[PDB]
RNA sequence: CGUCAAAGCACUUUGCAAAAGCUAACGUAUCUGUUUCUUGCCUUUUACCAGAAACAGCCGUUUGUAAGGUGUGCUAAUUUGACUGUAUAGUUUUUGUAAUCU
């Protein structure tokens, strides 16, 4: 969903996830957006720790 | 409850269920209004008792009240020198001639 | 020889990254010296593995967290815990930063 | 990237790729040494990169622009052309009447050829210098430029001659112009401008496609022209000053 | 929403659970629930003078439960 | 000012497709190993010459017998030949396979391989196994 | 601004105005080649006249007669057709019939102020009503 | 004969005519404004340089005002606003909007009350964070200059009409004129203890008038002539000593000038390059201040 | 939460509650939860009247709770902002 | 699982010295290597299963064993900064979904 | 997406200022010149040959800020920032196991 230039639908299943992004935000480079989204979707690595 | 976020790091007296009184610092709230005082002292009738860091439960406080305040230009272009007046020999306005 | 100079040039050996003030962090420094001390709240490991499968990078993805100062370089990896210009030179650690 | 910045078109290299990486197998000595050549180039650039210093920003035309003594407007490119050859000619031409070498004749593609046969003084008289012949080729190029246009215009010529003539001019500049002789240092812009020759011409005709004229991917030794324009314009401007 | 209490290292063994109002009961812990309504099997009562009578299977209601305790070393 | 430009996906996809001709293929840069800019600077300096890459001029010209003696160091007597140490040692570790090295510079040392392949024919799925990987068996292992 | 055969054809209201915005382009060619009778400056008035009076028409076209739908008004500011600029200035109050655009800005004079063709002749003695010499302008306040 | 390092200092800076400089009412402390959007900090005692600028406002200072904390400083725009700028910060405040037009003066109240006129043909009184206009006065004519008493009852208004208007907060009675002008009144100033109103106007005479409740019919003072008014319409200021026994104004005749209160001209000194604007006295010490359309503030005594 | 965050933090040492009875619980936290249900070792009970006793292992319902008496050292223990869905107040690097 | 990730391996059992293991760049499986999700499981599970091996190539204690559902394993993709296991993620299908 | 705050906003012209601090592309591009050395070809100078060091110039880029222009609005539009941001009387906090006396 990130890589392959979806909006509308990842705004949707984050917005479903609480996890809401500005409009520019959609409009990035591939490997920054992934980033942002993994960073909101997985926030602190908790698990490791 | 943007009010209540007003009151962190302020001073607190909350009376409880019980009836007792705390007395400290604010720390941080809760949305069930758990709160968490530092420095807390306890009021049992007076008596004193050094608490310490103590986290209230939402349903054990009644009301709460302050007691304390809570604990506490580059440059410009302008540069003088001493000078003189110097009158001129005209009496007239400055539009007028 | 004419390369010796006269007046020797003020020069200052830099060789590792070294922040010249402790940068902020999202916690309090007394904080941590708590738990070091007075707590058991400590854990000694090491990170360790083959050559360029991402041991540093792990760490980097704890330091994005704790320090936000701290931001991704513009063409490679943030590569935090290296600090020794031979290393930025290889892009591999050599030395065992703690 | 799906984001970028917009760089300029010159700024694009568009075949810097073929030759930072290895040479194809089986070609001649010639094209083997061109890619060596230019690597070579890119290497010495690379080598003496400085850090940029800081400047506010500051630009001629912007200056100009403020006076009262400049206009602006729109116009074709062609035209542009046209206008800058005609100014430039007469600019050389009031020069060389303020001298009282009027028997000196300025052709329109800019060769100064006495009228007649000069006595002693006036050949020791009409001798200018390396800013004046310098200058008078760097127009003669640009009017050869705005005539491959202007022929292209016209219907004497379509798209595909009007591009294989222009690469034709950008690759032979030391044949058509001879502006080599008042700046030696150009010739190293001649060595590029025929490396980028033969490593065009041999990843162009491969196949169907043969020997002969038709290749015109000018784009390289344009921008090479451009870049060797770029240092020499300040030096002009004092020498001309 | 809500969540499931751990008490999976307290299932079928010998506990003691404290009610309100002075309660006590013995018992083996057999499951729990959402909001900790817990279930003993063979359970013993203790009344306030100290006598203990078989009170047998019990499923007592979570919002009742004060402390549950286990004696093991 | 057309200062800067945000392209759709099909946009940049198509963008590629059309100007296939010219850029590279490459997207591992493993594959300049002794042949990008670093390892340029280092032969430069050391005088060597890659021989695919550019020569220049030696940078150091101090190399007269000044001394007049041989030193006794590097003399056949004490050393072991078993394979000659070729340029691109002296180019891979400047500072151990050559003495006398100034203005040598460093080059990233490896990258992890890439392996992308793009897809032959659109009608695939993009998540498939491709035949040219191995299949994962491997009973030859002792567990717990 | 120059269309070939082959160029995206113009918005639907452009052939029935078509031929009178040939007409203007004609007489500026005519313009052009006409030469003698004036200053180094005077000459130039006639190009400016035209100017105006080809921006009005299509001013006149949009703001007062509604002739031409939106989408060829924009195109035809676009092809510079019309000059935006001053259609603008004549969009508020004071610049209702204003000769050109050089004869507002007060960077192009001597002494900071407006041409003479922009201030009112009641305030403007009768022996100094004379031709602008920026375009020949001979009054623009509004008030005349 | 004062604690200053030099008897004359003049002070460079602006780009373009300052419009008001006012003294801290501690009296160790001044700033400065004009056409130029921007203001000036300054040190009294000492190297008397600048410590800060107050960037951010987008038009002329018209007028500015000391608050009595010392610690914000109040500033009128010309862009029909009223900003607050906190000195020892730098950053906005508040921003009180609400005229319609170029906010002339500006006055403050010994309670956080701040008072303006602008050419709206209104009077707006603000509290110093309800950030709108608690009450509004609405004339026939446009307004120039404003005067608040300490007490914080009667606020005295000149404008074009020629005649003074007293305005009670809380009455809202307004059939009571200090009648005397024929012109445009450039400024007020009430004195230190709240009796006496100076007035300028552009009819070319300084008068001054009496602020008490009652009266033995003709307030009138006294008049002063010889302050004239050019033919640039500007706002010359007038002062109040720390004395009150001292009248200051401007002139734009490039004069200076104070009075006696007693009808007797006592300095006539020049040494302005303009029109000067704004005239003050030290409360403290015999240190007058200078303002002149010329990018330049003078020092005085 | 802020409050059960410091409640999670405080396990593993020694921390004194005391319950609706009013008796004070003094002993090792070795387990809590969002409920605020916690887990002790070696409590030392003080009744409301005075009386001493002993535990060993207790697993005290949430509800049933008063206050704690937190170990004093907590008190720098880092407040992080809590965006709307989160539920654990961790440090964050997203948009918020 | 290379010669040094083994070298550690046997240095570390031999040393009793607990192991956790994180099998980092996990988005190369998605991304690059472009693996149909059964596959991507069989190739983390065969990575799993080496370093087990490995393991019990020294000592074949139980106390050494590495596996998610012991919590040893956690899956991480350090560049895009996420590093989960088989417990946080479960959680944080709880923490949307109920109790 | 929601709330709060202030800023008219979008596009654009010009001026001023700044641009490595933690080893890193102000420019994923790429020219010219001067001085001091070492070279090449050389009958002498310019013009040159190709390496180094120290310096500059030019073609460009980004950000902050100030004053304007065009198009739309202030009877609303957009942008920027901040936020401890959401339901719910049925056991784990907020729609009471309370009163009664001691
Ligand atoms: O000068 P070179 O690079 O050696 O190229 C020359 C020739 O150039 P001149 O006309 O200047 O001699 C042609 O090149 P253009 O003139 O077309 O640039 C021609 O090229 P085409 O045959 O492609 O037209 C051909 O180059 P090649 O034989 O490599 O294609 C030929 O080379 P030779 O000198 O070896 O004959
Ligand atoms: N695609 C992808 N690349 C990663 C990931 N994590 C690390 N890398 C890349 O792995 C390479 C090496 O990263 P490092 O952090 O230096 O690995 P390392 O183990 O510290 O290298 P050494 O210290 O020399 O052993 C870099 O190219 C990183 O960008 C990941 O999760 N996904
Ligand atoms: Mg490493
Ligand atoms: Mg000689
Ligand atoms: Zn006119
Ligand atoms: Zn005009
Ligand atoms: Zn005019």
């Amino acid at each position: 969903l990130t890589i392959s230039d979806e909006a509308e639908k990842l705004k949707k299943h984050l917005s479903s996830f609480q996890i809401y992004l500005k409009p520019k935000d959609y409009l990035l480079d591939p490997k920054p957006l992934l980033q942002l989204i993994c960073a909101s979707f997985f926030g602190f690595p908790v698990g490791f720790v | 409850t943007t009010k209540m976020v007003s009151l962190l790091n302020h001073s607190l007296n909350v009376t409880t269920k019980d009836g007792r009184t705390f007395v400290g610092q604010l720390l941080a709230f809760d949305g069930f209004m758990n709160l968490v005082l530092s420095d807390c002292q306890e009021y049992r009738h007076e008596e004193k008792r050094m608490l310490g860091l103590v986290i209230l439960r939402g349903e054990f406080i009644v009301s709460l009240s302050v007691q304390g305040p809570p604990p506490m230009l580059l440059s410009g272009p302008g540069v003088a020198r001493p000078a003189g007046r110097g009158i001129p020999l005209g009496q007239a306005p400055v539009g007028l001639a | 020889p004419l390369s010796q100079p006269i007046i020797e040039p003020i020069r200052h050996k830099r060789i590792a990254i070294e922040t010249t003030n402790v940068p902020d962090t999202v916690y309090k420094k007394e904080f941590l010296f708590g738990l070091l001390t007075g707590t058991d709240d400590v854990r000694s490991f090491i990170v360790a593995g083959h050559l360029h499968h991402g041991k540093s990078a792990l760490l980097d993805l704890l330091v994005y967290y704790t320090h936000p100062d701290t931001k991704p370089p513009k063409r490679r990896s943030l590569r935090y815990t290296d600090t020794h210009y031979l290393e930025r030179e290889r892009v591999m650690s050599i030395k065992s930063t703690p | 990237k799906r984001s970028g910045a917009t760089k300029r078109a010159q700024d694009v290299p568009l075949i810097k790729h073929w030759y930072l990486e290895h040479c194809p197998p089986n070609q001649p000595v010639k094209v083997r040494v061109s890619y060596q050549k230019l690597l070579k180039s890119h290497v010495m650039n690379k080598l003496h990169m400085a850090h940029p210093k800081s400047h506010t920003n500051r630009s001629l035309l912007r200056q100009l622009k403020n006076t009262k003594f400049f206009q602006s407007t729109s116009i074709d490119w062609v035209e542009a052309g046209l206008q800058v050859c005609r100014q430039g000619y007469n600019m050389l031409q009031l020069l060389i009447h303020r001298k009282g070498l009027t028997y000196l004749h300025l052709d329109y593609n800019c060769n100064l050829k006495p009228t007649k046969t000069l006595t002693t003084k006036e050949r020791k008289k009409s001798r200018f210098g390396n800013a004046f012949h310098l200058m008078r080729e760097i127009l003669r190029l640009t009017k050869l430029i705005v005539d491959s246009h202007v022929q292209y215009r016209l219907g004497n010529i379509d798209a595909y001659q009007l591009a294989d003539g222009l690469h034709y001019i950008f690759n032979h500049v030391g044949q058509l112009t001879g502006m080599y002789r008042y700046k030696y240092r150009l010739m190293r812009q001649i060595r590029a401008c025929k490396d980028f020759k033969h490593l065009i011409y041999y990843r162009f005709n491969t196949g169907p496609v043969g020997k002969g004229p038709g290749c015109g991917f000018w784009a390289p030794s344009w921008r090479v022209w451009l870049f060797f324009l770029r240092g020499i314009v300040p030096l002009l401007e004092r020498w001309l000053g | 929403k809500a969540g499931a209490p751990d008490l999976k290292k307290y299932l079928d063994r010998q506990v003691f659970v404290q009610l309100n109002g002075s309660r006590k009961v013995y018992g083996v812990l057999r499951g729990y629930d959402i909001f900790l309504n817990i279930v003993l099997e063979d359970s013993i009562e203790e009344k306030v003078d100290g006598e203990k009578v078989k009170i047998g299977s019990v499923a007592i209601r979570g919002n009742s439960v004060i402390m549950i305790e286990t004696l093991d070393k | 000012t057309y200062r800067r430009w945000k392209l759709n996906l099909p946009q940049m996809a198509n963008l590629h497709r059309l100007g296939y001709q010219l850029l590279s293929d490459l997207r591992d840069d493993n594959y300049f190993y002794l042949f990008n800019d670093n390892s340029f600077f280092t032969a430069k300096a050391l005088n060597v010459a890659i021989p695919g890459g550019p020569k220049f001029e030696p940078l150091y010209k101090d190399e007269a017998p000044e001394m007049e003696d041989w030193n006794e160091f590097n003399d056949i007597y004490k050393l072991i030949i078993r394979h000659p140490i070729k340029t691109e040692y002296r180019i891979a570790f400047p500072y151990l396979y050559n003495s006398r090295a100034r203005s040598v510079a460093l080059s990233e040392y490896h990258q992890p391989s890439n392996v992308f392949v793009p897809p032959e024919d659109p009608d695939l799925p993009a998540f498939f196994w491709d035949p040219i990987i191995n299949p994962i068996t491997s009973r030859q292992l002792t567990l717990h | 601004r120059l269309r070939t055969s082959r160029t995206k054809r113009p918005p639907d209201g452009f052939d029935e105005i078509e031929p009178t915005l040939i007409e203007f382009q004609d007489r500026m060619r005519q313009i052009e080649n006409t030469m003698g009778k004036g200053t180094k400056t005077e000459m130039l008035a006639p190009i400016f006249q035209l100017h105006h009076q080809r921006s009005r028409y299509i001013y006149d076209l949009y703001y007062k007669r509604e002739a031409i739908s939106t989408e060829l008004y924009n195109w035809l500011l676009k092809q510079n057709y019309a000059d935006g600029n001053l259609i603008a200035k004549w969009k508020k109050p004071g610049y209702e019939k204003l000769c050109c655009l050089r004869c507002i800005q007060t960077a192009e004079s001597k002494f900071g102020s407006t041409c003479i063709c922009r201030v009112p002749k009641s305030k403007l003695d009768k022996d100094q009503r004379v031709r602008c010499t920026h375009c020949g302008c001979n009054g623009c306040a509004s008030c005349d | 004969t004062s604690d200053l390092n030099v008897p004359n200092l003049q002070m460079f800076g602006h780009t373009a005519e300052v419009l008001v400089a006012r003294f801290d009412p501690s009296g160790s402390y001044f700033a400065s404004g004009g056409m130029d959007r921007q203001i000036l900090l300054w040190n009294v005692f000492g190297d008397v340089k600048n410590y800060g600028v107050l960037n951010g406002c987008k038009g002329a200072i018209t007028d500015l005002q000391w608050s009595r904390d010392s610690r914000v400083v109040y500033c009128s725009s010309s862009d029909t606003h009223l900003m607050s700028w906190d000195a020892v910060s730098g950053q906005k405040i508040r921003k009180h909007k609400g005229h319609a037009g170029v906010v002339n003066a500006l006055d403050v109240l010994k309670v956080e009350l701040l008072t303006s006129v602008s050419d709206d043909c209104t009077m707006k009184v603000w509290d110093s964070r309800s950030k709108d206009c608690i009450k509004t006065i609405e004339e026939k004519y446009p307004l120039t200059a404003v005067a608040i008493a300490q007490q914080g009852t009667q606020v005295f208004i000149g404008g074009i009409d020629g005649a003074i208007k007293i305005w009670d907060l809380r009455n809202n009675h307004c059939s009571h004129v200090l009648k005397g002008h024929k012109d445009i009144i450039t400024s007020l100033a009430i004195s230190k203890d709240g009796s006496s109103l100076l007035s300028n106007s552009m009819d070319n005479t300084v008068r001054i008038f009496d602020v008490k409740p009652f009266a033995s019919a003709q307030r009138q003072l006294q008049i002063f002539e010889g302050a004239i008014h050019g033919q640039e319409h500007n706002l010359l200021g007038v002062a109040w000593s720390r004395n009150s026994r001292f009248v200051g104004a401007g002139s734009s005749d490039k004069n200076v000038y104070v009075w006696s209160a007693t009808g007797d001209l006592r300095y006539v000194l020049p040494g302005h390059e303009g029109s000067v604007n704004h005239v003050d006295f030290h409360p403290h010490q015999d240190i007058i201040l200078s303002c002149s359309s010329d990018r330049t503030i003078f020092l005085g005594e | 939460s802020l409050c059960i965050k410091l409640l999670h933090e405080t396990q593993g040492h020694i921390v004194t509650m005391e319950l609706e009875n009013g008796s004070t619980y003094r002993g090792k936290l070795i387990e809590a939860e969002d409920n605020m249900n916690c887990q002790m070792r070696d409590i030392s009970v003080t009744a409301r009247d005075g009386r001493v006793s002993h535990l060993d292992q207790v697993y005290i319902r949430g509800s049933h709770i008063r206050f704690l008496i937190v170990p004093d050292m907590l008190r720098n223990a880092p407040m992080f902002k809590v965006g709307p869905g989160r539920s654990v107040p961790l440090p964050t690097r997203g948009r918020r | 699982v290379m010669i040094n990730t083994t070298r550690i391996i046997k240095h570390a059992i031999l040393h009793d010295m607990p192991i956790v293991l994180v099998l980092n760049k996990v988005d190369r499986l998605i991304l690059e290597l472009r693996l149909p999700p059964n596959d991507a499981y069989h190739k983390l599970r065969h990575v799993i299963d080496e370093v087990n091996d490995n393991i019990c190539q020294i000592s074949k204690d139980l106390k050494y064993r590495v596996s998610p559902e012991l919590g040893n394993v956690c899956f991480a993709s350090c560049d895009l900064g996420y590093c989960f296991t088989l417990s946080s993620f479960a959680k944080l299908y709880i923490d949307r979904h109920g109790g």
